[PDB]
């Protein structure tokens, strides 16, 4: 039943830079990736952070310009994206991978079970 | 690049469909890291499929998942009006990130 | 008391493990026929491999 809440909707100007956050209700932060999604368009990852494993990874076309932080101490998972463009105008979701643990093991699963409610990013234009 | 899935597929009550996801050896033809995810328009993704045909807790067992090779797909049997949505699969890849297909839009007639 | 139980890793090595190649993580506790501590993972290419306890990777992983 835990949720991810993540900050309000921002409008920013191109090439400056946005800090969208994710807080986890409970205690401690866990495996958390962000997905943009475009109007109208699809599905897009752009990077992803394992407190645990202490990994941060993004993907190829994002890599260098979007930074991801986990603060285990008030369970909040950051989303910081430099030089903003037109194109960067869309929904930022941040979601958990969630990991499985009983008495046989610890089984990680790579999927996204919950996801925030979405942060809408608007730049000018 | 992205997951090949068609844009829409369009279907009579009551009639099941299969939405097929075409990827690479280095994502849905590795393991069965592949994943299944129905978004209603405007409304966050919602977990339909994990692995290759696990279905979470409260998940109708109308929806099924399959793979064979390098293509994934989602059956959904006895198609409802509500299950009219936008339907993704996405597989995590060797390079250690995540790739979601492009989306299908499913029609009820 | 006695054990008919052995320490299975022969082999072992601290070779990070990125969580998404993993699907299994088996943490076998010290005595109860081995003297130290095994951990057992188990790889999505099908290969299993022994990693040692307090390593700079799964020591942050035994808080939880």
């Amino acid at each position: 039943q835990v949720q991810l809440v993540q900050s309000g909707a921002e409008v920013k100007k191109p090439g400056s830079s946005v800090k969208v956050s994710c807080k986890a209700s409970g205690f401690s932060s866990y495996a958390i990736s962000w997905v943009r999604q475009a109007p109208g368009q699809g599905l897009e990852w752009m990077g992803g952070i394992i407190p645990i494993f202490g990994t941060a990874n993004y993907a190829q076309k994002f890599q260098g310009r979007v930074t991801i932080t986990a603060d285990e101490s008030t369970s909040t998972a950051y989303m910081e994206l430099s030089s903003l463009r037109s194109e960067d105008t869309a929904v930022y979701y941040c979601a958990r991978e969630p990991d499985y643990y009983d008495s046989s093991g610890y089984y990680p699963i790579d999927a996204f079970d919950i996801w925030g409610q979405g942060t809408t990013v608007t730049v000018s234009s | 690049s992205a997951l090949t899935q068609p844009a829409s597929v369009s279907a009579s009550p009551g009639q099941s469909i299969t939405i097929s996801c075409t990827g690479t050896s280095s994502d849905v033809g590795a393991y069965d890291w592949v994943s299944w995810y129905q978004q209603h328009p405007g409304k966050a993704p919602k977990l339909l499929i994990f692995d290759v045909n696990n279905r979470p807790s409260g998940v109708s067992h109308r929806f099924s998942g399959s793979k064979s090779g390098n293509t994934a797909s989602l059956t959904i049997s006895g198609l409802q009006a509500e299950d009219e949505a936008d339907y993704y699969c996405a597989s995590a890849t060797l390079l250690d990130t995540y790739v979601f297909g492009t989306g299908t839009k499913v029609t009820v007639l | 008391y006695y054990t008919s139980l052995r320490c299975r890793c022969v082999q072992e090595s601290s070779v990070f493990i990125p969580r998404r190649f993993i699907d299994r993580i088996q943490i076998l506790p010290r005595g109860n026929g081995c003297p130290r501590k095994e951990i057992i993972v188990w790889k999505k290419n099908k290969s299993i491999v022994c990693v040692d306890p307090q390593a700079e990777w799964i020591q942050r992983m035994m808080e939880v």
